[PDB]
């Protein structure tokens, strides 16, 4: 959830009004790159969970989180526009 | 370099074609990469394989256009002048095919090529159609059957033009 | 094909045909002419021969250099060199 | 004025590139069209003096037959065949070969040449799309200047 | 040798040195530098107008080569040279030591493009300014 | 309700993607269609006051001619040409250019633009099929929610 | 240049050069037929 | 002028670093280093 949130904040900051400017270009690029990396991490950990115990991974994806306003992680992922997380077989299995 | 012979390599299709059509007006004003000058230019330019290829193309194109005109226009009650010209032309073509048979690397090498097969079918179709017309020139039915065979002759002539 | 073909176009190629037949008849029966050609001098033949041998050696040197700059050959060369390097260290340790 | 747009401008450069393939198709089709047109026009009217109408007959139906308008009712009417089944009970037996010649021709033109043109267009498209984008970026400066 | 032309006499020592590097390369058989200069059809100052001794002994001066390269780029290349800054009276000027270097470097770079020596071209390109 | 299916759903996302290529084709065809339609309608009726029927004549036949319905019998009848050979023995010699204009137009529209559209569709298909699958997997959650 | 300071890079691309006949660098690039330079995002941004 | 020279030097440093991180250059560098390493061992064995 923190990796998805991290990806979302870096992606939103990279196109934000505070980061536009001639000198900030590489910084912006770096943000998008880091965002992508965190997205990969979120997918990777998720994949590992589904490899170890698929049912427990499903319970993890279905768990409402007290921090983050009681939204399940899939709701967080959709709100973070993480296409890679939603297209993963574990997430799709939980949705089915 | 062998294709263009003793001519420059920057020569285009139109330049060589224009020089072919106008020999005495384009040859002095050309670059070749009186008795000693004019005879030498005539002997070098027209011995080139490119010039012979262009002459064969133009010749086959006239053959296609003239034979196409002959098959579209109605046949007369006797053998017409254009029919005699086409008869002389296709005997010539047949003799050229025989010359190609003699000077190739065997009968198999000549018959392997599809254009030689098209040439044989072309000559065969024209002679059937001509003898069909020439057996009874005033007969309307013979003229109709002759033009029917010569329809096949025209398609092959135009297919043979793709060489 | 167009080198050996007569130049005169299709209707007018009959003149070329009877001219070639006349030459064959005048060389077989009449025997009033023959065939003439040109033969290359020994100097230009040995020049072409020297050129071809020099370029053969030059290509083989360039080919050998190119094959030694490949990644597979360099990795293989590095592997054999490290193996020979340990052989030399087997001599160091023995002597020590 | 389509060249300003990021979608229409490169496509116009590509269209100008595909015109050479269109010209290649035209050169290949001219063979089949002239051969079939002279042959078919001769079979339909074998006892007519050559005129401008003969030339118009050689080009009109063959060219438009490559676009699906086959003119079979018109060809059947022109052939003077009175049978219920098309191209039967005709005055001359040679004119009954017109549907066959046509049968070869649209096999040559629509089945073979048009599909070959589709293959040339796809290959040409994959080869020169990035070059068209680069040329469009140079034409952006040309239009600005 | 002394020359009646005031443009040629204004030239510094390093310009004559670049001219010597052109002369040494040009004297080799079937050299493209000599062919380029001959087919350019220009006089000693490089002007397109097509004194034989002056036209052959000093045929590879830097101004003429600048004109030949100028015709190679486009129809409106005109490189501005200022050989007056190499005099001893301009030593008190602050940034001149960069400029005197840079211009000089440029001329040598052009020579290095002419002989197609990429490494020296890259080095003189790096030493000078106006890189792009 | 096709979006639930693993075959029909991504294809619908791809169809919505190909609509931009269809729009590009429409923008390129509008040029050839209007140019040919105004020109052809003017050649067929050169002495008529402009009305709504003139505008309907400018769009109806040109658009439907890109789908193989060529209207040659209707065009020949409208041209007032009474000869057995089509577009011959006409009252005005200018209206005999209609088959030629048409000859250019369907070369421009069917031979060139339609085949170009096939090439754009193939390239577009190869580029965005995996993205359509990913978008379909996101829409699976959207439909479930 | 475009990575470090895009605006200063734009000023550099817009600067008329006294040597080279007061033509901007983009004019030089077009005259040199450098397709790669003209297709670059920095040059395209200056043109836009 | 200062901006352009600084970015020229910066690109050359980045370009040099990028060319040294390539696989071919690293394999070549490793090969030359092992050859020099045996030269140093030819000195060890001699002295021993
Ligand atoms: C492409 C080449 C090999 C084809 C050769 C076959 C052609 C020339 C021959 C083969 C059979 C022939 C047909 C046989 C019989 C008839 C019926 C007659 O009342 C009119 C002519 C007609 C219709 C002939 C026309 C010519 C014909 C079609
Ligand atoms: C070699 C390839 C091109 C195949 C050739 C097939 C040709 C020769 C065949 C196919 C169909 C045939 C036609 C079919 C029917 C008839 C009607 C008959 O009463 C006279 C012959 C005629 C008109 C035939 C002539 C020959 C014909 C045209
Ligand atoms: C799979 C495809 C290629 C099948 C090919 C079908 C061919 C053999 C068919 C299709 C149309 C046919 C023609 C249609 C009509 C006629 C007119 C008739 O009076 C004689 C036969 C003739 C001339 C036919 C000959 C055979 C023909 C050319
Ligand atoms: C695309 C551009 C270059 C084409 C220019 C050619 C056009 C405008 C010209 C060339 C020949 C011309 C034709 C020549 C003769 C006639 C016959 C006359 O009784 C009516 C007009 C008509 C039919 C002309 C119409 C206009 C015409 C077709
Ligand atoms: C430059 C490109 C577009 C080719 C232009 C070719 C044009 C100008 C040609 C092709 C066919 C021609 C037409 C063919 C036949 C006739 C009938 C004649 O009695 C009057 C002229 C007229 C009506 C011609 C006008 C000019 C024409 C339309
Ligand atoms: C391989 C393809 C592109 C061949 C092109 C064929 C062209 C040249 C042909 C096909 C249809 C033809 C037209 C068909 C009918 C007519 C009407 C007639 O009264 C004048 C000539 C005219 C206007 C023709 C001009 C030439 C034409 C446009
Ligand atoms: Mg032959
Ligand atoms: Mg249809
Ligand atoms: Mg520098």
């Amino acid at each position: 959830i923190n990796a998805l949130v991290a990806s979302r904040i870096l992606e939103r900051l990279s196109t934000h009004r505070a980061l536009q400017g001639p000198h900030l270009a590489e910084e912006r690029a770096k943000m998008q790159h880091n965002a992508k990396k965190f997205e990969e991490l979120a997918v990777g950990v998720l994949g590992e969970c589904h490899g170890s115990d698929s049912h427990m991974a499903s319970e993890m994806l279905h768990s409402k989180n007290d921090m983050f306003n009681k939204k399940n992680a899939i709701n967080i992922a959709y709100d973070a526009k993480s296409l890679a997380f939603l297209s993963h077989p574990a997430t799709q299995s939980v949705i089915n | 370099a062998d294709w263009y012979g003793h001519l420059k390599s920057v020569t285009s299709f139109w330049a060589v074609l224009f020089a072919f059509f106008f020999p005495f007006f384009v040859l002095p004003f050309i670059n070749f990469s009186g008795a000693h000058r004019l005879r030498r230019k005539f002997a070098k330019f027209y011995s080139a394989p490119y010039t012979r290829f262009i002459s064969d193309l133009l010749s086959h194109f006239v053959l296609c256009v003239v034979t196409s005109y002959f098959v579209l226009d109605k046949l007369e009650d006797t053998i017409s002048a254009i029919e005699w010209i086409l008869l002389v032309w296709f005997v010539a073509l047949l003799l050229e095919e025989l010359r190609q048979m003699i000077f190739c690397d065997g009968i198999a090498e000549y018959i392997s090529d599809t254009w030689n097969r098209l040439d044989l079918i072309m000559i065969t179709l024209f002679f059937v159609g001509f003898f069909t017309h020439a057996s009874d020139p005033s007969n309307q039915d013979s003229k109709v059957v002759s033009k029917g065979i010569h329809a096949f002759l025209v398609v092959v002539l135009w297919l043979r033009f793709m060489r | 094909e167009y080198k050996d073909r007569p130049f005169l176009p299709a209707p007018f190629i009959l003149l070329a045909h009877v001219h070639m037949l006349f030459m064959r008849l005048l060389r077989l029966c009449g025997v009033h002419t023959q065939e003439h050609e040109k033969i290359q001098d020994d100097e230009t033949k040995r020049k072409i021969t020297t050129f071809e041998e020099l370029n053969t050696d030059k290509f083989l040197r360039r080919w050998e250099r190119e094959r030694q700059e490949m990644l597979e050959a360099r990795v293989k060369m590095t592997n054999d060199n490290v193996v020979q390097a340990m052989g030399m260290m087997d001599q160091l340790l023995e002597h020590m | 004025y389509y060249a300003l747009s990021k979608n229409l401008g490169p496509k116009l450069i590509m269209m100008m590139e595909m015109m050479k393939d269109v010209s290649t198709f035209v050169f290949l089709l001219l063979i089949f069209l002239i051969g079939y047109g002279v042959a078919a026009q001769s079979l339909l009217s074998p006892d007519e003096d050559f005129s401008s109408r003969t030339f118009i007959g050689v080009l009109f139906r063959p060219y438009f037959q490559i676009y699906g308008e086959l003119f079979l009712d018109d060809l059947n009417s022109e052939a003077n065949c009175l049978g219920d089944t098309p191209f039967t009970e005709c005055s001359r037996e040679t004119v009954r070969m017109v549907p066959f010649f046509l049968a070869v021709y649209i096999l040559g033109s629509n089945v073979l040449l048009v599909n070959l043109l589709i293959a040339m267009f796809n290959d040409t498209y994959m080869k020169v799309q990035e070059a068209a984008e680069d040329l469009w970026r140079k034409q952006n400066y040309e239009l600005c200047a | 040798a002394k020359t009646n032309i005031t443009a040629l006499d204004e030239l510094p020592s390093f310009a004559l040195a670049i001219e010597e590097l052109y002369k040494r390369e040009a004297k080799k058989p079937h050299s493209h530098v000599q062919r380029l200069v001959s087919l350019s059809n220009t006089d000693v100052l490089g002007r397109h107008y097509r004194g034989r001794d002056l036209a052959n002994t000093r045929a590879y001066n830097v101004l003429r080569m600048d004109q030949i390269f100028a015709r190679l780029v486009s129809k409106d290349f005109s490189v501005n040279r200022d050989f007056t800054i190499y005099d001893s009276k301009y030593d008190k000027v602050p940034g001149i030591q960069f400029r005197r270097t840079a211009q000089a470097s440029h001329m040598l770079f052009l020579w290095a493009i002419c002989l197609d020596r990429f490494r020296m071209a890259r080095h003189f390109w790096l030493i000078g300014d106006q890189s792009i």
